[PDB]
């Protein structure tokens, strides 16, 4: 790093020989910064949101057929299987109080590669779709 | 269904209408609910219109 | 009285035993007479259930009218 | 001082402002001292940092017969700008617009207290690299990551509950009304599901509106954390 460019070096062996390359990369301007990395991110974030109300609306109505189940006098074999009502606001609560640091931790990029890719390639095939 | 049942002759056709203008009779008590769930089904069963 | 009955000598005979009081329950309770509950009380010893009991007609009769009971 | 305004400018939340058939992305932090703001339109950033003597100058330029100190006049600033940033619909009387340079962007404010009028302008140049990212790019990271995290919560909560409805069936038990039959949850099938129908429809940021609606606790909590360590 020198200045603000970027010099990216590049060594290996050509069958067996010197091959050498030397990427000189200056700053990105705020729209290729733009529309590479933040909105894909935005649209990453609402479409995660979205399987988020999804899934609790899926989980709301197990529990309506858990209920009718009991109503309707089944006595389960094991009592260890029952689980708890489902509340959005107190399991959100529960997550933001617990388990938001280590999940929310960026690292050096790796967890960004390794989870996320499949709805970044999503969002951006969009993106490039509509215009 | 009491009443339906004291009747002597042949019944060809059995019907109820309701008439209400309330949505969610008991919307404080859900075993009156399905109470009245099993004794709507008990009622269909036995060949009885409701409407 | 209550707590033995056996031994009761002044109430004469009920007349009623599993079967009559299986189909009286049908009738009182206006239960469909070829449905699932009234073939359950009448061949109450039968097995196919596969819930509760198959051999006590008080249990039967109980998980019957726990739904319809206040 | 300067790093009390960048850190409340980092704590603070996305608001959404409509100004002259346009919309933009603003956050600002005033303090008697100074203030800061941020200000987005999903292409470019901009940010301005400014301090007393700065604002007492301007305050003097553009209202000529205005004479009041610099605290006042910031305190005026944020008691007219929050209760828009905040909520909209609200029944004040505040104008804004936006001009255009080379790179600069000029945030004209025009709004009246004791019906007497009011004028601010916003010089604001084209925010940092560094700022862009820390304000943006790694909070949106850790807020897809959270949100990740949720998802697969989920996902086990609805295992569980599939395993106890089996169970209850596998006693023999039948419901008392068949309609609540829910089939069993595969992730697989539903993430394929969801890409297909419903991702374009969620994917679209549109002009800003739904990250502001949606999405702001998470962010703040991402960001706080972020504060912390």
């Amino acid at each position: 790093c020198v200045a603000d460019a970027l010099i990216l070096r590049v060594r290996s062996e050509l069958s067996g020989l010197p091959f050498y390359w030397n990427f000189h990369c200056m700053l990105a301007s705020p729209s290729l910064v733009s529309q590479h990395l933040i909105r894909p991110l935005m649209g990453m974030s609402l479409a995660l949101q979205c399987q988020v109300r999804e899934l609790a609306t899926l989980l709301h109505m197990k529990d309506l057929e858990i209920q009718d189940y009991q109503e309707s006098g089944a006595t389960l074999i094991r009592d260890r299987l029952k689980t708890e009502p489902f509340e959005e606001n107190s399991f959100l609560e529960q997550f933001m109080i617990e388990k938001l640091p280590e999940a929310c931790s960026i690292g050096d990029g790796k967890p960004f590669v390794m989870n996320l890719q499949d709805l970044y390639m999503a969002v951006t095939t969009q993106e490039v779709q509509v215009g | 269904a009491n009443l339906f049942s004291d009747v002597q002759f042949k019944m060809s056709h059995k019907r109820i209408m309701l008439f209400t203008n309330e949505d969610n009779p008991h919307g404080n008590d859900s075993a009156k609910a399905s109470r009245a769930r099993t004794k709507a089904g008990d009622l269909r069963d036995t060949g009885i219109f409701l409407d | 009285r209550l707590i033995l009955p056996q031994l009761e000598r002044e109430r004469m005979a009920y007349g009623i035993k599993e079967t009559m009081l299986a189909k009286l329950y049908i009738e009182l309770l206006n239960l469909p007479r070829d449905g699932k509950d009234a073939l359950k009380l009448l061949n109450y010893r039968t097995p196919t259930g596969t819930h509760g009991d198959a051999g006590d007609f008080a249990m039967i009769a109980y998980f019957v009218l726990k739904p319809r009971c206040l | 001082v300067m790093e009390e305004l960048e850190q409340g400018l980092l704590m603070q939340p996305w608001a959404w402002l409509q100004l002259a058939e346009n919309s933009l992305l603003a956050k600002v932090f005033i303090t008697k001292q100074g203030y800061a703001l941020l200000v987005s339109d999903l292409q470019q950033v901009w940010h301005e940092q400014v301090d007393t003597s700065v604002v007492s100058q301007r305050a003097k330029e553009l209202n000529k017969r205005l004479t009041a100190p610099p605290a006042a006049f910031l305190c005026h600033l944020d008691n007219l700008l929050r209760p828009l940033l905040k909520d909209a619909a609200h029944p004040s009387e505040a104008t804004f617009s936006c001009d255009c340079v080379a790179d600069a962007l000029i945030l004209r404010v025009r709004s009246e207290l004791s019906g007497l009028p009011f004028y601010w302008n916003f010089h604001c140049m084209l925010a940092s690299p560094s700022l862009v990212s820390q304000h943006l790019i790694r909070p949106l990271m850790g807020m897809s990551l959270a949100l990740q995290c949720q998802v697969r919560e989920l996902a086990t909560l609805l295992h569980m509950k599939d395993l106890e409805i089996q169970d209850y069936q596998e006693s023999g038990a039948t419901l008392i009304r068949d309609r609540l039959k829910t089939e069993p949850f595969e992730e697989n099938s539903f993430l394929e599901q969801f890409m297909i129908e419903k991702l374009p429809e969620a994917c679209s940021i549109g002009d800003g509106k739904p990250f502001v609606m949606n999405l702001q606790d998470l962010y703040m909590a991402v960001t706080t954390q972020e504060v912390q360590v």
